[PDB]
DNA sequence: TTTGGACCGCTTTGAGGCCTTCGTTGGAAACG
DNA sequence: CTTTCCAACGAAGGCCTCAAAGCGGTCCAAA
């Protein structure tokens, strides 16, 4: 086919040419002889063709396109925004849980291209495609769903899963066994950095120094609040606030943006733009599990 | 749809009655409980995972019918029952331990 | 003299702290709480130990732990957590035991006795649900299914193994199969096995 | 606590200069640059980041008085004014001074330099002009203040505080 | 010394508050430590120690190899009770050489007689006469006997048994020394399914509530 | 309850 | 239109399907206690019953002899037992406490 | 004087910023 | 009561930049 052609060729053009070999170890849809054909040091579009027609020497399919890009995301894994689903309310097996999912989407309305992919840790890896009654699933619009077996959470990547959220949700939960699933607002770039919160994986004596007590007690604070260990590395935050101004309540919307959050709200308490102890809604971000907030007096 | 639209119309009855059902069966317990605190009264410890009542207790029972002259063992152990011996070392046993507690 | 008799005091109550840590579980109290260490062993093989972090004020909270999250411990925390809290820790210790001694069998049959496997074994993280296919040597194939769903135990209560392909013809191919289930139901997966193959 | 210049005894060719503000790494920095060199002198440093003073039964004599304030913040200037009320006007006769930060770069002076301007003019008080971030200029700054030191100290025979501030007085 | 007393104290105290988190107190702790390399080295630790009610000596040599641990062998030594199951169940374990599931199963075994000792103690002090101590508050069985009618009497045996893994569980039986003469008396002949009803009876509402009705029937 | 053991042990 | 109403009555069928187990152990679980605790009651009644009638005959005719069947047997046994085990765990409590 | 080595040159190209397009409920407006 | 469009605007594909490194030319060390 065509379509599966051009598809692992924008896969190919997407991953950099500098580990497409490891792509090739992690693919084994190709044997090794075919990839000792083809010599990484010449052109990009060279190398490319020599793919495709090692790739149409074989039957090219989508399952093993699905794959490819599926293994992509694993070694990138940082170009998409993901969303956590909460399960609630003790048998598991690979095989029957992988039936009923295909049976539940392929019941949804007529078809869907899904693929999945096990990884470590439970990491069960699944690639979504969307199709409507009436046209063959886009392979440009994907969505990925991370599982974990036996846990009340999954990750999901919300890129157009906008248009049938609701769909996806049950057929998780009823694969799952599960009855009860629900969207906590917490939405993040570094997936690590949520694994971590999910499941809490995580001299010149001349000087003198004055009000040395506000320091010490500040640091220690500080410390205390945060701890030595590396913060999970989290990218925004949103307070959506309304409340009695009493100084007809303001309603208040702020973001947090940074590339690097816990660390520089670390700091302030340092470097002085804080007061010693922070407030419960910034000391509570790996504690609550909570990203987006919304409290009132 | 049908399948569906069937499939969970009966069940949701089923709960209607057996709502009911249970609605009623509590109310008899209520009054039937209140009969065994006629005598017994109203009122730390642990129950069990319904184990306690599963094993045979009274396999001794069928242990006994194993030795020979069972009725005469019967009679030798009553003989040796009316002996004021053993329980003057049963009530001295007693008055031993009465003071460890 | 006094100095003398502190280092030895100092001493022995190292020794009693590493006793106590070389039994049962582990505890390091700290300023917001105590890093409880849990320690894992089975058939008297020392398994991976945890640790879970605890806060001694009122409101008991979990900010910190190393349990691995597929152990159900959220609702026994709400069972007996706040009430009760010595069976609380005594329910997770076996429930850590048990799981680390099915994964110890797990991964010793993975390791030691794949010579006579004809296929990866399909795990659970929990460990509950088993299903593997073994050769064993005349040849006899079987498949074979154990559940452990009684969590706070080691050995599963209901086991099934069957052929598919193949037509039954020996009563004894049945009765090494009767063998087997009689095995898995009472005895350890690498103890039974070293037992036959042996 | 009111401070006061004429509370205790100095030491035997002691000196000592007190940093009031609010960026401590600065701060730091600019003592750094301070004790870089010794002259004959003795030399202490407090860096403190409010007014009034933490209370101290062993604090010797504060010679000299400089507050640090950034234009890029209008925290630092509420800072400084706030502070300002627990001093007595008699250590505004020469014994305070003032050291603007990131005044070159126009563009991230948040509040504007005429501002810090008029309060000084207001007080009488030196107002002086310096970039901590520079190096250069840092140092340049050491070796300005440690020899205003000397002169308000009363090391070098002929001049005072008041004799210092008759010079350095702006016009208007 | 005074801070290094202060430092030992807080020690103690803290190895206080975990002996009672465990409800045992291991008495003396003796460390031997040996290398033997082809690296594998074998550590010796003997410990007297004592749960609530009961005292024992253990000790155990382990081995740690170049990153795996076992336990190469153990000895341990009870005090002799009647409970001569507690010693077949130590004896088991130490061929299973296992620790931690053996601690647990005898804090298990003596919190259930610390129940059960209490438990008699109280259904005693309630009723004094129609209750008689077979082999005292800390023995296996109770037994209720009319002192006017010695005809009858009723005994209720409890026994502690251990599982194979080494999961515990109690166990109450009932047996009735009851003459014919009763028996004949009455033709309703409900003794033939005691054992049953009253295990159910004692599921339903517990050992105390079960004893306390049983007696007040006995009025 | 517990709260009481412990606060009971730990004075 | 009919994607939608995919979407209500499978979550209709997904949330009533839980429903149906907890009211249905429930309700066995409460019929076995009815039948349980009617039984107990009923052997309670009945075995005070006959504790009546032979404390009544007991003190009709006291002095006749009292004999036992083998139902009766093993746990008489029980008191006849006696190895002095527990009487040599009494003298070891003796010793300890005379110090 | 010839040959190899290392410098700087050049082109190639990988990644981030950013504009624009696609999708869009949600409300408004026309209506079998 | 229903249908379609404008709007609110969110979002992600695509355009566009440059900082990176490999290849190539050239000077200088060595034979």
């Amino acid at each position: 086919d065509e379509t599966v052609a051009e598809f692992i060729k924008r896969t190919i053009l997407k991953i950099p040419m500098n580990e497409l070999t490891t792509i090739l170890k992690a693919w084994d849809f190709l044997s090794e002889n075919q990839l000792q054909t083809v010599n990484f040091r010449q052109r990009k579009e060279s190398v490319v063709q020599h793919l495709i027609h090692l790739c149409e020497e074989k039957r090219a399919s989508i399952s093993d396109a699905a794959l490819l890009d599926i293994i992509y995301m694993q070694f990138h894994q940082h170009q998409k925004v993901w969303e956590v689903f909460q399960m609630s309310k003790d048998l598991f097996d690979m095989k029957q849980f992988k039936n009923s999912f295909k049976k539940i989407l392929q019941r949804a309305l007529k078809n869907v291209t899904v693929s999945f992919r096990e990884t470590e840790e439970n990491a069960v890896w699944i690639r979504i495609a969307w199709g409507t009654q009436y046209t063959k699933p886009n392979q440009y619009k994907p969505t990925y769903v991370v599982y974990y077996s036996q846990t009340p959470y999954a990750f999901t990547s919300s890129s157009m899963l906008r248009r049938n959220t609701p769909l996806l949700g049950q057929a998780l939960t009823i694969a799952s066994k599960h009855h009860q699933i629900v969207k906590m607002d917490l939405r993040s770039r570094y997936l690590d950095s949520l694994k971590a919160i999910v499941f809490k994986q995580y001299m010149d004596s001349r000087i003198i120094h004055e009000n040395i007590v506000e320091k010490e007690r500040v640091q220690r604070i500080t410390q205390e609040t945060f701890g030595d260990y590396p913060q999970p590395q989290l990218e925004f935050a949103q307070y959506k606030l309304e409340t009695k101004f009493k100084s007809e309540p303001l309603r208040c919307l702020i973001k947090f943006s940074s590339p690097h959050l816990l660390e520089a709200l670390k700091s302030l308490a340092p470097a002085g733009i804080a007061d010693a102890p922070l407030s419960p809604l910034l000391t509570c971000i790996p504690n609550k599990r909570m990203n987006y907030f919304k409290i009132r007096d | 749809i049908d399948k569906m639209v069937e499939t969970t119309e009966l069940m949701t009855g089923n709960i209607q009655s057996l709502k009911n059902k249970i609605q009623i069966l509590a109310s008899e317990v209520e009054e039937e409980e209140e009969r065994v605190k006629q005598m017994h009264q109203i009122n730390l410890s642990l129950p069990e995972l319904s184990q306690k009542t599963l094993k045979a207790p009274t396999l001794q029972k069928e242990i006994l019918a194993l030795i020979p002259n069972q009725n005469a063992l019967l009679k030798d152990l009553d003989i040796l029952h009316n002996s004021s011996q053993m329980k003057s070392m049963s009530t001295f046993i007693e008055e031993a331990y009465k003071k460890l507690d | 003299n006094e100095q003398e008799a502190l280092e030895e005091k100092l001493e022995n109550v190292k020794a009693i702290l590493q006793a106590y840590h070389f039994t049962g579980l582990s505890g390091k109290l700290t300023s917001r709480g105590v890093c409880v260490c849990i320690s894992t062993a089975f058939e008297g093989n020392l398994l991976d130990s945890y640790f879970v972090d605890l806060v001694i004020q009122k409101p008991l909270r979990i900010h910190h732990h190393s349990v691995p999250v597929f152990i159900p411990l959220e609702e026994i925390a709400a069972k007996y957590l706040q009430t009760n809290i010595q069976h609380f820790l005594f329910s997770l210790c076996e429930y850590l035991n048990a799981y680390s001694g099915r994964k110890y069998q797990a991964d010793r049959l993975q390791s030691d006795f794949a010579a006579l496997l004809t296929g990866p074994l399909q795990r659970n993280p929990l460990c509950n649900l088993l299903s593997f296919t073994y050769k064993l040597d005349q040849s006899f194939p079987f498949c074979a299914r154990l559940l452990y769903k009684d969590l706070t135990a080691t050995l599963p209560t209901d086991v099934t193994v069957t052929c598919q392909g193949v037509e039954v013809l020996s009563t004894s191919w049945e009765e090494q199969r009767a063998s087997h289930e009689t095995l898995f139901c009472t005895k350890p997966l690498h103890q039974v096995f070293a037992s036959f193959t042996r | 606590s009111v401070l006061r210049p004429l509370d205790k005894l100095p030491g035997l060719n002691t000196a000592t200069i007190l940093l009031v503000g609010t960026e401590d790494a600065l701060l730091q920095q600019l003592a750094d640059s301070m004790l870089k060199e010794d002259c004959a002198s003795e030399l202490k440093v407090h860096l403190a980041k409010s007014l009034p003073l933490p209370s101290s039964v062993n604090r010797p004599r504060i010679d000299l008085i400089v507050f640090v304030v950034n234009l890029h913040s209008k925290y630092s200037l509420q800072n400084t004014e706030e502070s300002l009320r627990h001093v007595d006007a008699s250590f505004f006769l020469g014994k305070v001074c003032f050291l603007a930060t990131g005044a070159g770069r126009e563009s991230h002076c948040s509040i504007h330099r005429h501002t810090v301007v008029k309060l000084a003019h207001t007080y009488q008080s030196p107002l002086l002009y310096c970039d901590l971030e520079v190096e250069g200029f840092r140092a340049t700054m050491a070796q300005r203040l440690v020899r205003v030191l000397q002169i308000c100290a009363g090391h070098v025979p002929g001049v005072s505080a008041l004799n210092l501030l008759s010079l350095l007085r702006s016009s208007e | 010394s005074k801070d290094l007393k202060n430092q030992l104290g807080h020690l103690e105290s803290e190895l206080s508050f975990l002996s009672t988190l465990t409800g045992i107190n291991i008495r003396n702790h003796s460390k031997q430590t040996e290398d033997l390399t082809s690296r594998k080295v074998l550590q010796r630790h003997r410990l007297s120690g004592n749960c609530h009610m009961v005292t024992f000596q253990l000790e155990f040599q382990i081995l740690e190899i170049q990153l795996s641990s076992a336990v190469t062998d153990l000895n341990i030594i009870m005090e002799p009770t009647e409970c001569s199951e507690l010693s077949e169940f130590v004896s088991r374990a130490e061929e299973r050489k296992d620790l931690f599931m053996f601690f647990r199963s005898l804090h298990f075994f003596v919190e259930w007689f610390e129940y059960r000792k209490r438990t008699f103690k109280h259904l005693k002090e309630k009723y004094p006469d129609a209750v008689y101590l077979s082999e005292g508050p800390s023995s296996c069985s109770m037994g209720i006997r009319s002192a006017s009618r010695p005809g009858f009497e009723l005994v209720i045996v409890w026994r502690i048994q251990i599982d194979e893994d080494g999961k515990v569980f109690p166990k109450l039986d009932l047996l009735t020394k009851v003459p014919q003469r009763a028996l004949e008396l009455d033709k309703n002949r409900a003794i033939e399914t005691a054992p049953l009803s009253f295990r159910t009876l004692v599921g339903l509402l517990g050992i105390e509530a079960a004893l306390e009705s049983l007696i007040k029937s006995l009025c | 309850d517990s709260y009481e053991f412990l606060k009971a042990i730990l004075n | 239109k009919k994607r939608q109403r995919m979407i209500e009555v499978q979550d209709e069928l997904l949330r009533l399907e839980p429903q149906l187990k907890q009211l249905q152990t429930k309700y066995d679980e409460l019929k076995e206690r009815k039948s349980s605790l009617r039984n107990a009651a009923y052997f309670l009644s009945n075995l005070k019953q006959l504790y009546q009638d032979y404390s009544d005959v007991q003190a009709q005719e006291p002095n006749v002899k009292e004999t036992y069947d083998s139902s009766s047997l093993p746990a008489l046994l029980f008191k006849a037992r006696t190895l002095l085990g527990a009487e040599s765990h009494l003298r070891n409590i003796n010793h300890q406490l005379e110090k």
